[PDB]
């Protein structure tokens, strides 16, 4: 899946 | 696809420009001992918060969004997430107080003499890291390294920040947006909108004192043609800032507030240019600051 | 005297005293400077280093 | 390891250290000039006036604005400047002050030389020595009253000939002086400031106190990277 | 009489001077020394870095215990150090920052300042108020004070902008002796071991030989092509270096009346600035406009090594009584103590 | 210089008193302070000491904590209040000024004292066995102190101190740093020393020499004295 992003 | 392709070619380019051009700035301001006047002090810091960031960042953003799976350690993702918000927060507040600076230096030139000394500047160095130390410690605490499983049977880890509750993430996300980009970004407008009126004002006056408070002033052309660069220069930091920044503290928004909408619609490649433009911000500064300015340049020559 | 030649007049007689000065070779001149050289090369802590204990700088 | 006498010495050097850093504060927030002009050039008018407008060697305090300006005239000295016009290399600016009637007057002591053309002479050569590279130079021409006498008197081509003016005008005259003194610069990013003043003028205060101000918006130009 | 005499006359003992010093020049000074052991690299670290002043280094004196120095910078102080603790003894607020001189009295208990000021201002250190004042205000010079040396408590020698020197009787505040016959600003001081002559090198590029006492002027040393900024004697008082915004030192010897030696080379450009000798008079360390220190053997003119710490003008130089260390003043505020 | 102490008298044991004293002719917060006491038949003990700019304060501990030093500056006056009194401080208490740099003379000047009536261990041990010398005047005499320490300290000074209390007045600081004579001492006076064992010959005495002859030492807080010997004309 890999839904999402490290906030920076 | 070709998207993995011109991630990597791009990735690579600006990780090694902005490593070329911060050990630069570091080497030169280190070793050209009279250099260090406040602002490249303020310079120094930045270059080294935007190796921080581009060494602590681009890998660890570039890999896992390569491989889709997190193949560090919850200790890494840890380590790694802290130096990101970190090097985050003091690029933003070294932009910030080189803004003020400025703006003391410009628009109260005598005023700013009582306070803006190597001392302030170390103080305010001080200060500024260590309250991004501070505010940054709820990512080392709560960016659990939350496992999944992939389309097939392997499980596999991704790194991300998860504050206990939606409305906390939402607090959250919203503070970072005030404090990392809507009061820098004003900040930043209303320090270098009122240097570009200082500054154009005198040019209207030395025109018109050229057509036979400001004072005559015998300026060359290349001094009114350096005050106009001066004035571009500060729209460009503006422009830069906001086109790398505005990008992911909006996706970031949009993440807190419709999670599943954002994350369907920019997970993948568009974060990752999203990402690639933030950190196109640690080399852009490099340049404007130091590369740019001529006395830099010359402290180049003379040294390594 | 004192008048309007006075800064020449005492000119030639400083210069004339100047003139009549006795002087000494420049042999002996080397001489005695290589002699003085020699006879307080000991007693210059710079000429040769000289031990940290005896150097009231090197601690 | 010390002993407690010296560690009384090393708390007295601390102490004086803390003594130099706080006059080092005082003798930074405060902006030295150098006024510098031939004679008969009015220093003494020029500083008196300055003194009831505001509220060997004479520092002159003046505080503006809570901002302190410390006017150095170096006064007589019977001395070779390029053996100490050096200590003034870290001054915000030369004041060089010019008397306008100086162009009829002629070295009556000495020669027929012009008595302006040794104000430029002097004004060439402070403005060359390596001293003052980042110092400006701010020219008082001073006595245009005189001048406006003169030139009914004493017209100016006759004493310059490079002067294409009217032989009618005080302006076109002045603004040739000016010309003639700010073609001395080969430094052009230097920038020369230049005021007309009288002793009937209150306002040379102020214009100091811009004038400065403008060198410091442009050293801090330099400073902070900005071109 | 008239010109067409007396600077004919002078003229023609200008000549027989010359042909008396050509006479007299038996050998030069690298011919004799060309068979003495050179004296290698004189290697010298940092061993202090006074820090505390602010502006520009102007001047320096080691006080006879060798120990305690006082320093004048543009900020207005004199401060005394002991170089032993890097402690500063005392700092004495001036009426003029525009310091451009400074010794220390031989017992120890004056210190002297002057510059723009035509004041040399004799500070009394020993006061029971435990405070620094001044005792004097010497204010008989119409040019600078370029440099004051006392010869005791009682008297100083004083070196101005203008051309003359001065001796100063401190208690009754008034000049015993004016030595007048330089032409250029006078620019440095050399007391004589002795006590009895002094040197003094001015813009005239000639350097002067005084009797303290009787106030004449023995001798005139003339080789430097321009002003002598710096002058010291070599440890016997027979001779004495000169150091000249030329870029070259020149050894004049008291009794040859002449040039011994010049310390030159080709990369250098810049003045001296300072001069002083080794104890044993081997050494001559120059300071320079480049911001260095070179140690020259006095003897063979190599550069046996540079002192190099320094990051703007060097501006004084001195070598204690007892040779143990040597201070290094500089433009940068810095004062560097070196062995 | 003056130094004026008042503010003692009589209190009643456990009372409190601030004895006070103001410094006039001399740049007072460019000097140290010391006080140092007398019992009515006893040697000299320093109390406490204030260096420039009230750092580095120290007491006894025959009055650390009880007792408190401080100084007003700006009105060049020192106060030592007193707490917790006690029969044993019963003293002649002197404010003692003290100035620390290469070559300076500590101790040098000392106030005319202000007595206090109360109505009723690494410290250095200072030793002057001989309590009493006859004396005639022209004759040398050499008083000689010993100290539980060696004082002469690695950088070379022998931190020994030598003080005339002239019957009926304060304190005179002799000599300083075992051998140099203060401001205005005769010399007559000299010191001498091994640095465990030193020596005080007043060549050719004078009837200004009789009085109690302190030697101190200043290489530890606490400060000690010794008991003092007379000279007895």
């Amino acid at each position: 899946d890999y839904m999402g992003w490290m906030d920076f | 696809e070709w998207q993995p392709a011109v991630q990597i070619l791009l990735y690579s380019l600006i990780f090694l420009l902005s490593v070329l051009g911060n050990t630069l700035v570091i080497t030169v301001l280190i070793r050209n001992k009279r250099m260090r006047t406040v602002t490249n002090i303020f310079l120094l810091s930045l270059a080294v918060s935007d190796l921080m960031l581009c060494l602590f960042c681009m890998p660890f953003n570039l890999i896992p969004n390569l491989l889709k799976d997190f193949i560090f350690g919850s200790a890494v993702c840890k380590t790694t997430t802290y130096f990101m918000g970190t090097s985050v927060s003091v690029s933003t507040f070294n932009l910030v107080a080189i803004s003020l600076e400025r703006y003391g230096a410009i628009c109260k030139p005598l005023q700013s003499r009582v306070w803006q000394t190597k001392s302030h500047a170390l103080k305010v160095i001080a200060a500024t890291w260590c309250l991004s130390f501070t505010i940054m410690t709820p990512y080392p605490i709560y960016s659990n390294l939350v496992p999944f499983t992939k389309n097939n049977n392997q499980t596999a880890n991704m790194c991300r920040f998860l504050l206990p509750n939606d409305v906390m993430q939402q607090s959250w996300h919203t503070f970072l947006l005030l404090i990392l980009f809507l009061i820098p970004g004003i900040v930043m407008m209303v320090a270098y909108g009122l240097i570009s009126l200082e500054l154009y004002q005198g040019i209207k006056f030395e025109a018109s004192q050229k057509k036979s408070n400001r004072i005559r002033s015998n300026s060359s052309a290349a001094n009114l043609m350096a005050k106009k660069r001066v004035i571009r220069m500060l729209i460009v930091i503006v422009v830069l800032f906001f086109l790398c920044w505005m990008p992911i503290f909006s996706a970031n928004a949009w993440r807190a507030y419709d999670t599943a909408s954002a994350e369907r619609r920019l997970s993948g490649t568009p974060i990752s240019f999203i990402l690639l433009l933030s950190y196109t911000s640690s080399c852009v500064n490099p340049i404007i600051y130091c590369f740019m300015n001529k006395r830099f340049r010359l402290g180049f020559m003379a040294t390594f | 005297n004192t008048a309007s030649i006075a800064q020449a007049r005492k000119l030639v007689e400083q210069l004339k005293m100047e003139a009549n000065i006795d002087r000494i070779k420049v042999s002996k001149a080397a001489a005695d400077l290589m002699a003085y050289c020699e006879a307080h090369a000991k007693e210059d802590p710079l000429l040769t280093p000289v031990p940290a204990s005896e150097n009231p700088f090197r601690e | 390891t010390l002993s407690a006498e010296d560690k009384a010495a090393v708390e007295r050097s601390k102490m004086i250290d803390r003594n130099l850093r706080e006059d080092g504060e005082k003798a930074r927030r405060e902006l030295k000039l150098l006024l510098l002009g031939t004679g008969e050039s009015g220093k003494s008018t020029f500083i008196k006036q300055m003194r009831i407008i505001h509220g060997g060697i004479i520092e002159y305090p003046f505080d503006l604005q809570s901002v302190i300006f410390r006017m150095v005239d170096v006064g007589a000295q019977r001395s070779e400047r390029r053996k100490w016009i050096h200590c003034f290399e870290n001054v915000t600016s030369i004041m060089f002050l010019v008397a306008l009637s100086e162009y009829d007057q002629v070295l009556v002591e000495s020669d027929n030389e012009n008595r302006m053309e040794e104000s430029k002479a002097l004004f060439r050569t402070i403005i060359t020595y390596p001293w003052f590279q980042n110092s400006s130079v701010i020219l008082f021409l001073n006595k245009k009253d005189l001048l406006e006498e003169k030139i009914m008197y004493s017209h100016l081509v006759d004493y310059f000939p490079e002067y294409d003016g009217p032989q009618r005008d005080a302006q076109a005259a002045r603004e040739f002086i000016l010309k003639m003194f700010v073609d001395l610069n080969p430094d052009s990013d230097k920038i020369i400031y230049s005021h007309f003043t009288c002793s009937t003028d209150t306002e040379n205060i102020r214009f100091v106190f811009a004038a400065v101000k403008d060198t410091i918006l442009q050293l801090n130009l330099k400073e902070y990277n900005l071109v | 009489s008239e010109l067409d005499q007396l600077r004919q006359e002078a003229e023609q003992l200008k000549n027989q001077i010359r042909d008396a010093r050509k006479a007299c020049a038996d050998a030069t000074l690298s011919q004799i020394t060309n068979n003495i052991d050179p004296v290698g690299r004189i290697q010298m670290r940092t061993r202090r870095t006074l820090r505390g002043h602010l502006a520009k280094i102007y001047a320096m004196h080691w006080g006879t215990d060798s120990r305690l120095l006082v320093s004048a910078s543009q900020d207005g102080k004199l401060i005394i150090w002991d170089s032993y603790t890097t402690n500063k003894v005392h700092a004495i607020p001036l009426r003029s920052s525009w310091v451009m001189t400074c010794a220390y009295a031989p017992s120890g208990n004056y210190v002297a300042c002057g510059g723009l000021d035509n004041i040399c201002s004799i500070y009394n250190l020993k006061t029971r108020e435990g405070n620094v004042r001044v005792s004097r205000e010497l204010a008989g010079h119409t040019g600078y004070l370029s440099c004051c040396r006392f010869l005791d408590d009682n008297q100083i020698v004083t070196s101005s902008g203008d051309t003359t020197c001065a001796l100063w009787d401190i208690e009754t505040g008034q000049q015993t002796t004016t030595f007048t016959g330089h032409t250029g600003d006078v620019m440095s001081l050399s007391l004589a071991p002795d006590t009895r002559l002094f040197v003094s090198g001015a813009c005239d590029a000639s350097a002067k030989l005084w009797d303290v006492r009787e106030g004449m002027c023995r001798q005139t040393f003339t080789g430097h092509e321009s002003d002598i900024n710096a002058i010291c004697f070599f440890p016997n008082g027979n001779a004495f270096a000169t150091g000249s915004d030329d870029a070259t030192c020149r050894l004049f010897d008291l009794r040859a009346d002449q040039e011994l030696m010049t310390y030159s080379h080709d990369n250098i450009i810049c003045g001296i600035t300072s001069v002083s000798f080794s104890k044993s008079g081997r050494l001559l360390l120059a300071g320079y406009d480049d911001f260095n220190c070179n140690v020259w053997d006095a003897l063979k003119a190599d550069r046996a090594g540079v002192l190099a710490g320094h990051d703007n003008r060097v501006s004084c130089l001195g070598v204690t009584d007892d040779g143990m260390a040597v201070a290094t003043g500089s433009w940068d505020s810095f004062l560097k103590i070196w062995n | 210089v003056q130094l004026v102490e008042s503010g003692g008298g009589l209190v009643q044991p456990g009372g409190s008193r601030k004895l006070s004293c103001s410094a006039s002719g001399f740049a007072f917060s460019s000097f140290g302070m010391h006080w140092v006491r007398q019992a009515p038949e006893k040697g000299l003990e320093w109390v406490a000491y204030i260096s420039s700019g009230s750092g580095t304060i120290y007491y006894a501990d025959t009055v650390k904590g009880r007792f408190t030093i401080s100084r007003d500056d700006p009105k060049n006056t020192l106060f030592l209040q007193m707490t917790s009194l006690r029969s044993e401080d019963t003293a002649m208490y002197y404010c003692v000024r003290s100035i620390y740099y290469y070559g300076s003379s500590p101790f040098d000047f000392w106030g005319q004292g202000t007595t206090l009536t109360v109505s009723a261990s690494a410290d250095i041990v200072m030793t002057q066995a001989t309590s009493s010398v006859p004396v005639t005047p022209g004759e040398s005499v050499s008083i000689s102190c010993r100290s539980s320490k060696s004082l002469l300290h690695s950088n070379g000074n022998t931190y020994l101190y030598w003080f005339l209390q002239r019957p009926g007045q304060s304190p005179q600081l002799l000599i300083y740093r075992m051998s140099n004579l203060a401001s205005g001492v005769p010399d007559r006076f000299s010191g001498s020393g091994s640095g465990t064992a030193f020596t005080l010959t007043i060549s050719r005495l004078e009837a200004e020499d009789v009085g109690v002859y302190y030697c101190m030492q200043h290489l530890e807080y606490p400060l000690t004295f010794g008991a003092g010997t007379k000279l007895e004309l």
